[PDB]
């Protein structure tokens, strides 16, 4: 109200409204789902078009051979944060001959987002990210909020109507965690999860975007006829 | 190569009874080549006179610099700068280029307008003040000038006697220096009249 | 220069000559090379006098500020601050410093910091141009847990020889005793130590 | 009015309302505690299980500084991480220059001055965390708690977050009933109980217990997380006391 | 943060005016009147000191008329402290030019330089403008005798006769009435003092309330002389022109 | 952090007023009275030592300050602002003059430098004006004795005699009646003490009054002998006893 | 009304932020007192540990700035420690640059100048503290110099700070009106501490245990704080006469 | 570059500058114009280090042209020469100094007088009746000292200049491939196309 | 140059010769080499003349400002610390070698300071090209607890050793005595040679001897 003019101002109840408004941009964004087993981790994203002449906005970005994310909210902010992750993954490989741990990648993203919430002049990032990866401790899934809060999860969803997919994953938890050594079935579970968030529209060939990373699987993105198999 | 002896030239200043004198040769050269016989090395800012020997570009530069500074001094102070004060300004200005100095040998001469006391002073290229009662010498024939001045000088000379003494000191010193000569000027300075005389000398 | 620091039962003792030379001229024959950086942390200086004085003054400043915030520093901490200055500015320094101090927890300790800026904790240390001549003597005569009087004798005899052979060393022998009891200064004149 | 719109502005009371509003964010956070024992310290924190999808034991909250200091906080988690990052830089520069690991009181002031600096200007926001931290140094065990204002003191026991009143009352009983002191292993057990008791203020969702400790005898003065059998033993002790 | 307290000194109004410049001009309208009159054989600068005291040391006092160099002088209307900042900068500029070219700075070049400095404070930096209007009286060998004025906007113009400060509307009308092109310095001296005498807010115009200056080629042949009038000399010229 | 106040805090209001300068002058008006009188052979500056508490040692608080050996200053308004201005004035006398010309600045030029500092606090970013008016008395070879007032705006004026602060209006009227161009230094001190008594409520003695003069050279205060041209400072602060002696002849 | 938010003049020529910083000074509800002996300077301050969970040994508003200088603070602890750290840094730098120990009055002036800057520069707020510096200066002897948020400072024969400063001030005033000297005419610092505690008891009308007080003592070449047991010995001597 | 001469006669200034450009072993050009017009009545010839000569000359030219436009006025030769001297005096204490020697020949329209200024790379300025740079003066000054008169016509100045060039062509070891001669007077600058 | 410093029971004395040379040529026969840092802190220097003077004035300037700020009389250890830290920063490129002597509320002091920034303490010190001639005299006669009279004599005798035996040292002896609790007394030309040279001739020329081409009045007035 009087306390939402900038990110440097607490409200009387201890809230940061600019951060909360940045969080709101994610809710307007298109739905994206993340889930993993013990061998693989999968991203599924519903891409959004402007109209029938337009392309469908890409949602998934590769950060390294073993790591990548999906976005919901301001796409340019995702480009900034994913670029930063690419650099940090790269620094780890060049300097330490070491693949960057997914948990450490989450810590780095948290700290980068935090600096934009405590200083004058800046603004919070207006995007949420779902980071998947496979490192020395197996498969991982992270959820990033531009408040700075990063959380490691078995599965999750962000964007508009993400609550439907999140409840589904909460029911299916015991099933999809056991899908080891079967990439297609894990993706199926993700496609079924994201279907719980659809209304009026359905998953078409240029609508759907899928990514996967695992034990002997580099981070690869599937679009176009490559996802027709899962429709 | 030695910056202080590329162009050549000399300045000498003396004190007398209620007067001071300052004199210089007129030569500017490029080592062996004589370039100009009209290169005067004495300048004045109000009633304070400054002779400068050494590298000619710095001589010109410092004259312009002290004209600059004495003009601002006058505008702010609402009075002309005195010899004692100017001497400190020259020292200050030279030392601020301690590790990239002007290759010069300045000499100040004048009479304090309030006390009437005759004043002279000399400097090395980085501002060390030489504050001698009798005479100050500078240039490529400074050794010759020291010899002439030490023997010819006596205290409390009248203006017209001081003119002869300083003129002969300069002339005969310059005639024993390859890089000095080609004409000479002598300033005789009293509290409220200054006479400037060009001397006749050999032109080799 | 001839300097040394020796740990013993009750603490540590620093010793030094008093000669400072400019070529063959003795610019100062009564120099004090035993410098205080804290109440019971002293140092022996060798190398450039300008550099070692500048370093010691900075260290004394650092330990004064340390003490105001965190209380009495350890001898190890003092040595670290010395090392940090000597190591990081090794290109522009010529300093060989021995650090000696007394804690109640750690007792007498000696650290030597040679030219490169390395640190070496030792039972005793010798340095300076005159030290070269007493490596053999000091190695043969040093014992651990000596008494105060034995340690004074050991240093007196050692620096006596260093002075005897090194022209850059001479004058008086100064010593500083660091124990729980406090800080004691000692001085020994030529007529005493030359006849040893 | 308008005094509460900008940080570092004194109200007519002499108060910094922006700092007081930061405290509200702390009071909104989960419960975290600290217990000073005979030869060390114990830290414990309540981790709310928002969903079944949270991977157990993965979202670690307690943070180590150097190798001998533990830090836990309640409020805005990112702010707490920022403070610990600074603390790690402070500890590194201290050890670099002085060789010895940073003493706990020394470390406390480094955090204190940094947090206080964020109450001096309107171009920065105060920290939305209260931090409980400590460890073992050459003078023994130390426990501290640091507020958004930059204010900190040494503690026998400390608590912050939503269930701080409950926790404090429990801590006060331990201080009264043990003037001679508490053992490290006892403190771990007691820490588990207190978090379980303080969870009544957050009773809607279930939680995960996380404990760490630094002890001269038990961990050689190094900060370690309580894991496996010792953690389960503390959980059992805690569950027995609430029933 | 800090934005809250920013007055934004360098913005246009909806009408396309610079607020701070306009308000600075309002300030200047309360300053003592300064007048410049250009004649064929010289320039006159006349200015009124603001309500003085009997204990003010007038002979060592300077609030209106300042020397920039031997050829150029200024009359000030507005904040004296602001004016001295600009005056010192102008003095340095004149000396820079003299050192560079070994010639005295032409009047307009000095005026343009100061006016550009004023302009800068209205377009960038977020600082308040200088609350000063200058009348420049100067001579160079290109245009001869010249009068200029500059104001806080950084705009400058040339004049045959001009006033700044208080009652400029009344003063300018009086000057426009009696000024002629073939006028001489002694006539211009009289016009300046007569105009001040009529426009002044004081009861009577006396020597202790005035600062006066002339720039004349009435310097012994081919040269120019600046004359900052002394208190007694202002008293004499007041009697000569028949005002006291 | 960083100072993000890069804009002026003093600006013109629609009426042409610079509010912060006017308000600074208001703070000066509330300040304790101080005055200055110029004689033929000296200058005197004086003020009241308004002690905030009787437990306070008012001798440790110097309202009258030496700037150079021949220049002194007194103020009315905010004491802390004065103290820092004295520090800056002392330094600028060296950096912008003595280190260049080898001599101390004339009174008018040191005043000019102090005035410049005060002007800048009126236009520079993120600062308020100084809440003081200064009275600076001094001597130099070519200008003789002088007395200057410097206001928060940076404006300065030379005076024969003047007063600033609390009872300045009454004090200036008192000085107008007594001042003439034939006053000797002792006469000016006498008039100063008379004038100052009117604005003082409580105790009026050498311990509650601070008074200094710019007069003859004091070779006894130089600290060394041997150089004829160096004859000592002209600034001298009167002692408590010296003031009380002249209060009997009051 | 933004003239009340930052340090610019109000229409009355006042700085409200400075005035409000003075009010923050009494937020701790603690009173302090300082007096001078022949050879020493004593400072006492109330100690209140309202929480049983606190480590009472860490609760302190007296600081050892240098070997010779002590400082007691009236105000919140964050601002107190800010001022303490700076004073320590300034004292250490002074010794390094000028080759002798920073005098108590000079440090006070330096901290007062820093405070003055906060009252003139908008981006910096005043510290809500009053700083009382004490020492036995090698030139001036026993010294008390106090600084406030306005950037004001002055030397004192004795002084008091806190919510009930007036009661203590008047009590001290009355004593020095009797004795007609600028100090406590006593040889030992122990008895000067006893004087300080006695007169605080009289002025406040409250009794003190060993844990209710905090004492700092400055002698030649060192400032030190008393332990609870040292204070207890002081309280016993007061009660026994 | 090599030979640059200058002579100030009654009503004009004449600048003669060699045409050759030699890069070590070969003569790359034999028609090089070592001069720039700074203003309608001011001409500057130059010689020194390769690259620096033309860079400096064109830099001066631009600055004077800029001044001419801003003020709608042509600076006097004296003013132009003082500007150039300051630039060279500034340059000598730079990281990498301009190694350029110049002659400035101008006609002052105010005074109705020709003027010749000689300035070396150090910033050493002198006004002369005739001048040169490098070794050119060593061969030519004895002839100029003998024949020069301040009341010479332009035609007489050109004849004396021919004698100077002839002596250079006889006793100088290097082939400088003749000279381009330009005259600066009240009507401006013109080139003598047959020399 | 010959400069000495001698401590005595209640103060310190500094002394110097008065020859100032440009190489082997003498420029000033009566140079005052004794300088002030503060009223009761004096110094004299050898090495680069402009550097000794410049560094003395700079530290003297700061010492004055420091004394004003602290309301205390300036200490010799302060001049010493400010000097050495300045000189050290410039790694001996400022060729300042000084003997610093003075009294302050702390006592009487005598230090030597070298261009690279090293300092020394002593009861007697010498400096300059005559340093060894002087030190030979000081090592022959210095004793503990000298009177002011004995210390002035030793100092000026040490300068004389340099004057006679060192070519770069000559002419007169300047002395400054800094006694505790007193004003420092500076004794310019404390020793001069008696007797004065008289030349065999007078070289004063007949008027009109010099040939002249022009005369003119120079306008020095505005
Ligand atoms: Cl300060
Ligand atoms: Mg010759
Ligand atoms: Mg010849
Ligand atoms: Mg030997
Ligand atoms: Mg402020």
């Amino acid at each position: 109200n009087n306390y939402d003019g900038d990110t440097v101002t607490f409200s009387p109840t201890g809230r940061l409204f600019q951060v909360e408004y940045a969080l709101e941009a994610i809710k307007q964004g298109s739905v994206t789902v993340g889930l993993r087993s013990n061998t693989h981790a999968v991203l599924v994203a519903l891409k959004r078009n402007a109209d029938e002449l337009s392309s469908y906005q890409k949602k998934i970005i590769k950060c390294d051979e073993h790591m990548g994310l999906s976005l919901a909210g301001l796409a340019p902010d995702a480009r900034v944060l994913s670029n930063y992750l690419r650099q940090q993954c790269n620094y780890s490989s060049l300097v330490f001959n070491r693949k960057l741990a997914v948990e450490r990648a989450g810590h780095l993203l948290c700290d980068k987002a935090q600096k934009n919430t405590q200083s004058y002049g800046g603004r919070p990032y207006g995007v949420g990210l779902l980071i998947i990866g496979y490192d020395k401790s197996g498969a991982h899934l992270l959820e990033f909020q531009p408040s700075g809060n990063v959380t490691e999860l078995y599965g999750t969803a962000i964007g508009a109507r993400s609550q439907g997919a999140k409840t589904y994953l909460e029911r299916t938890l015991d099933t999809f965690i056991k899908i080891d050594g079967n990439p297609d079935e894990l993706i199926k579970a993700g496609v079924e999860a994201i279907s719980q968030s659809l209304r009026d529209e359905s998953l078409t060939v240029d609508n759907l975007s899928i990514a996967i990373v695992g034990k002997d699987t580099p981070f690869t993105i599937y679009d176009g006829e490559a996802v027709a198999k899962y429709i | 190569s030695d910056p202080s002896s590329i162009n050549g030239g000399i300045v000498v200043a003396m004190t007398g009874k209620d007067c001071v004198a300052i004199a210089c040769d007129l030569r500017l050269g490029s080592q062996s080549l004589g370039v100009s016989n009209k290169f005067e090395k004495i300048f004045h800012y109000g009633h304070v006179f400054l002779g400068i020997t050494g590298l000619a570009t710095d001589v010109t530069t410092l004259n312009e610099m002290f004209r600059y500074k004495t003009n601002l001094y006058k505008l702010k102070e609402e009075r002309a700068i005195e010899p004692e004060t100017f001497t400190q300004l020259v020292s200050s200005s030279l030392y601020e280029r301690r590790f990239g100095p002007y290759f010069v040998g300045p000499v100040v001469a004048g009479i304090n307008s309030k006390s009437g006391k005759p004043f002279i002073a000399g400097f090395d290229l980085i501002g060390c003040i030489d504050e001698a009662k009798d005479f100050i010498v500078s240039g490529t024939a400074s050794d010759q000038l020291f010899g002439m001045c030490e023997s010819l000088y006596e205290p409390n000379l009248e203006p017209e006697d001081l003119f002869e003494t300083i003129s002969q000191a300069l002339l005969n010193a310059a005639d024993r220096d390859a890089l000095s000569g080609w004409g000479a000027v002598v300033y005789i300075i009293k509290k409220d009249e200054v006479v400037k005389r060009y001397l006749k000398m050999r032109q080799d | 220069t001839s300097i040394m620091a020796v740990t013993f039962k009750d603490g540590v003792i620093l010793g030094a000559d008093s000669r400072t030379t400019t070529g063959a001229y003795i610019a100062n024959r009564v120099t004090d090379k035993l410098t205080r950086v804290h109440d019971k942390i002293w140092c022996c200086r060798s190398g450039s006098a300008a550099d070692t004085q500048a370093i010691a003054d900075i260290v004394q400043y650092h330990l004064e500020l340390y003490t105001s915030q965190y209380g009495t520093p350890s001898t190890e901490t003092a040595a670290s601050v010395f090392k940090e200055l000597c190591y990081e500015n090794k290109d522009n320094l010529t300093a060989g410093i021995i650090v000696a101090g007394y804690d109640d927890k750690n007792k007498g300790e000696v650290y030597t910091i040679p030219l490169g800026g390395s640190v070496h904790k030792l039972p005793y240390a010798i340095a300076g141009s005159g030290s070269t001549f007493i490596y053999g003597y000091c190695d043969k005569n040093f014992r651990e847990n000596m008494s105060k009087e034995e340690t004074v004798d050991f240093i007196k005899h050692s620096l006596s020889q260093a002075i005897k052979w090194d022209g850059s060393s001479g004058g008086v022998i100064r010593m500083v005793v660091l124990t729980a009891a406090g800080v004691e200064r000692l001085i020994f004149y030529p007529d005493e130590y030359e006849q040893l | 009015t308008g005094y509460d719109l900008s940080n570092s502005v004194f109200s007519p009371d002499g108060r910094n309302f922006q700092v007081e509003y930061a405290v509200k964010a702390v009071e909104n956070g989960t419960t975290s505690i600290g217990i000073k024992c005979n030869d060390g310290v114990v830290f414990a924190v309540e981790k709310l299980i928002t969903s079944k999808l949270l991977v157990p034991q993965k979202n670690v909250k307690i943070q180590v500084v150097d190798r001998h200091i533990g830090c836990v906080y309640s409020g805005l988690i990112p702010d707490g991480r920022h403070l610990v990052n600074r603390g790690r830089e402070e500890a590194a520069s201290f050890k670099k220059l002085y060789k010895t690991p940073i003493p706990i009181p020394a470390f406390a002031d480094r955090l204190g001055q940094y947090v206080q600096a964020h109450t001096l200007y309107n171009s920065v926001r105060p920290f939305g965390v209260s931090t409980i931290f400590g460890g073992v140094d050459k003078n023994g065990a130390h426990l501290y708690m640091l507020e958004p204002s930059g204010s900190y003191w040494g503690y026998k026991g400390a608590a912050t977050g939503k269930g701080r009143q409950s926790a404090k009352a429990e801590l006060e009983k331990l201080v009264d009933h043990h003037p001679e002191g508490l053992s490290a292993r006892e403190a771990v057990k007691q820490a588990a109980k207190i978090i379980y008791l303080a969870h009544e203020d957050n009773k809607e969702k279930d939680f995960e217990l996380e404990i760490s400790w630094c002890s001269l005898s038990e961990t050689n003065g190094l900060h370690k997380f309580v894991k496996g059998d010792l953690l389960q033993e503390a959980i059992d002790f805690a569950q027995k006391e609430i029933n | 943060g800090s934005r809250r307290y920013d007055s934004r000194t360098t913005i246009f109004s909806p009408e396309g005016r610079l607020y701070q410049v306009e308000y600075a001009l309002e300030s200047i309208s309360h300053a003592g009147t300064a007048i410049g009159i250009m004649a064929s054989d010289g320039i006159v600068l006349a200015a009124e000191r603001k309500v003085t005291s009997t204990l003010l040391e007038q002979d060592t006092s300077t609030e209106k008329l300042y020397k920039l160099n031997d050829k150029i002088a200024v009359a000030v209307a507005g904040l004296t402290a602001d004016a001295e900042i600009l005056i010192n900068t102008a003095r340095i500029h004149a000396q820079n030019y003299l050192k560079t070219y070994n010639e005295d700075i032409p009047v307009e070049i000095l005026v343009r330089r100061l006016s550009d400095i004023k302009q800068g404070y209205t377009q960038h930096g977020g600082l308040r403008p200088f609350g000063v209007s200058f009348i420049y009286a100067g001579y160079d060998d290109r245009y001869g005798y010249q009068l200029y004025t500059s104001n806080p906007s950084g705009n400058y113009t040339g004049w045959k006769a001009i006033s700044v400060g208080a009652n400029t509307s009344a003063a300018q009308t009086l000057l426009q009435m009696d000024y002629k092109d073939d006028m001489k310095v002694d006539d211009a001296i009289e016009l300046a003092l007569k105009t001040l005498s009529k426009t002044t807010d004081s009861s009577a115009l006396t020597y202790d309330r005035l600062e006066f200056a002339t720039i004349r080629k009435g310097a012994n042949d081919g040269e120019v002389y600046q004359k900052i009038f002394k208190p007694q000399e202002i008293k004499d010229i007041l009697v000569k022109t028949g005002i006291t | 952090m960083t100072d993000r106040y890069s804009f002026s805090l003093t600006t013109f209001s629609p009426s042409g007023k610079l509010g912060q300068i006017d308000y600074a002058l208001t703070a000066v008006k509330q300040g304790v009275t101080s005055l200055g009188i110029k004689a033929t052979n000296g200058v005197v500056i004086a003020t009241e030592k308004k002690s905030s508490s009787p437990l306070a040692m008012s001798e440790t608080l110097s309202k009258v300050s030496l700037l150079t050996p021949d220049i002194g200053a007194v103020y009315s308004g905010m004491g802390p602002d004065y103290r820092v201005l004295v520090d800056k004035s002392r330094k600028v006398a060296h950096t912008s003059y003595k280190r260049i010309y080898g001599e101390y600045p004339p009174t008018k030029l040191l005043v000019s430098e102090v005035a410049k500092i005060m002007q800048e606090a009126t236009q520079s970013g993120g600062v308020r004006p100084f809440g003081v008016s200064l009275l600076i008395a001094g001597h130099d070879e070519f200008n003789g004795f002088s007395l200057y007032q410097v206001d928060p705006s940076g404006s300065y004026f030379p005076w024969k005699a003047t007063a600033i602060g609390k009872g300045s209006v009454a004090a200036k009227t008192f000085l107008e009646k007594r001042w003439n161009d034939e006053l000797e230094l002792e006469d000016a001190i006498h008039i100063a003490l008379l004038t100052l008594k009117e604005s003082v409520e409580g105790e009026f003695n050498g311990d509650t009054i601070e008074l200094a003069i710019i007069g003859d050279e004091n070779p006894d205060l130089l600290g060394y002998t041997g150089i004829p041209t160096d004859k000592g400072p002209r600034f001298r602060k009167l002692t408590s006893q010296e003031i009380n002696d002249r209060l009997e002849a009051l | 009304g933004y003239d009340r938010h930052i340090t610019i003049f109000s229409p009355e020529g006042r700085l409200y932020q400075v005035e409000y910083a003075f009010k923050a000074t009494n937020q701790t509800n603690i009173n302090s007192l300082a007096v001078r002996g022949k050879d020493c300077t004593v400072v006492i301050s109330q100690k209140k540990v309202p929480d049983k969970l606190l480590d009472p040994t860490t609760v302190s508003y007296i600081f050892c700035i240098s070997r010779t200088i002590g400082m007691v603070v009236n105000g919140p602890i964050p601002d107190a420690r800010n001022a303490a750290l700076r004073a320590k840094a300034e004292a250490a730098e002074f010794r390094y640059k000028y080759g002798y120990d920073m005098p108590c009055d000079v440090l006070a002036k330096r901290m007062a100048n820093l405070s003055q800057i906060y009252t003139q520069r908008a981006y910096m707020r005043p510290l809500g503290v009053i700083l009382t510096f004490v020492s036995v200066d090698e030139e001036l002897g026993p010294s008390i110099y106090k600084t406030d948020p306005a950037g004001y400072y002055v030397g004192y024969k004795a002084t008091a700070t806190g919510p009930k400063q007036q009661e203590i001030t008047t009590n001290l005033e009355n004593h020095f009106k009797k004795s007609k000297i600028d100090h406590i005419n006593e040889e030992s610092w122990e008895k000067v501490v006893e004087f300080a505690i006695t007169h605080m008891i009289d002025a406040l009308g409250t009794e003190f245990s060993k844990n209710d007080l905090e004492v700092g003592v400055a002698t030649k070449d060192k400032f030190f704080t008393l332990s609870a047991e040292n204070i207890e010995e002081r309280l016993v001597a007061i009660a026994e006469q | 570059m090599d030979i640059i001469l200058g002579i100030r006669v009654q009503d004009s200034v004449i600048l003669a500058s060699s045409k050759a450009v030699t890069r070590g072993i070969s003569v790359l050009k034999d028609s090089d114009d070592k001069t720039r017009q700074l203003s309608p009545h001011t001409l500057m010839s130059f010689a020194g280090e390769a690259g620096d000569t033309v860079q400096f000359a064109e830099y001066i030219q631009a600055n004077i042209q800029l001044y001419s436009i801003r003020e709608d006025y042509e600076l006097s030769p004296q003013a132009v020469s003082s500007f150039v001297r300051q630039e060279l005096a500034k340059s000598i204490r730079s990281r990498r100094p301009y190694q350029v020697n110049v002659l400035i020949g101008g006609y002052d329209k105010k005074k109705n007088k020709p003027e010749l200024y000689q300035i070396d790379y150090l910033g050493t300025k002198v006004e002369l009746p005739y001048g040169a740079h490098g070794y050119s003066g060593f061969y030519t000054f004895s002839l100029l000292d003998h024949h020069y008169r301040p009341d010479m016509t332009t035609e007489e100045g050109l004849d004396l200049l021919k004698l100077c060039v002839q002596e250079l062509e006889k006793r100088m070891p290097m082939d400088f491939k003749g000279v381009i001669v330009k005259i600066v007077d009240k009507d401006g600058i013109r080139q003598v196309d047959d020399f | 140059t010959t400069i000495v410093g001698v401590k005595f029971n209640n103060g310190v004395v500094i002394a110097a010769d008065t020859r100032s040379t440009q190489g082997p040529i003498v420029a000033d026969k009566n140079c005052a080499k004794l300088h002030r840092i503060s009223p009761k802190i004096w110094c004299a220097g050898a090495g680069t003349a402009a550097d000794t003077e410049a560094v003395t004035q700079l530290i003297g300037s700061n010492i004055e400002l420091h004394s004003l700020y602290t309301s205390r009389e300036p200490r010799v250890v302060s001049a010493l610390q400010m000097l050495k830290q300045h000189l050290f920063k410039y790694q001996g490129h400022i060729g300042a070698y000084l003997i610093v002597a003075g009294v302050d509320p702390t006592g009487s002091h005598l230090f030597s300071i070298h261009a690279h920034g090293s300092t020394d303490v002593g009861y007697y010190l010498s400096l300059g090209s005559g340093s060894l001639a002087a030190m030979a005299v000081l090592e022959s006669h210095w004793k503990q607890d000298l009177t002011k009279e004995e210390a002035i004599k030793l100092a000026s005798d040490a300068i004389q050793a340099g004057i006679w035996n060192d070519l770069g040292s000559a002419s007169n002896v300047d002395v400054c005595v800094m006694e505790i609790g007193k004003d420092a007394e500076y004794l310019r030309n404390y020793l001069t040679p008696n007797v004065r040279e008289e030349k065999q001739k007078s070289y004063k020329f007949p008027r009109g001897t010099t040939a002249v081409l022009k005369e003119s009045i120079v306008n020095i007035c505005d």
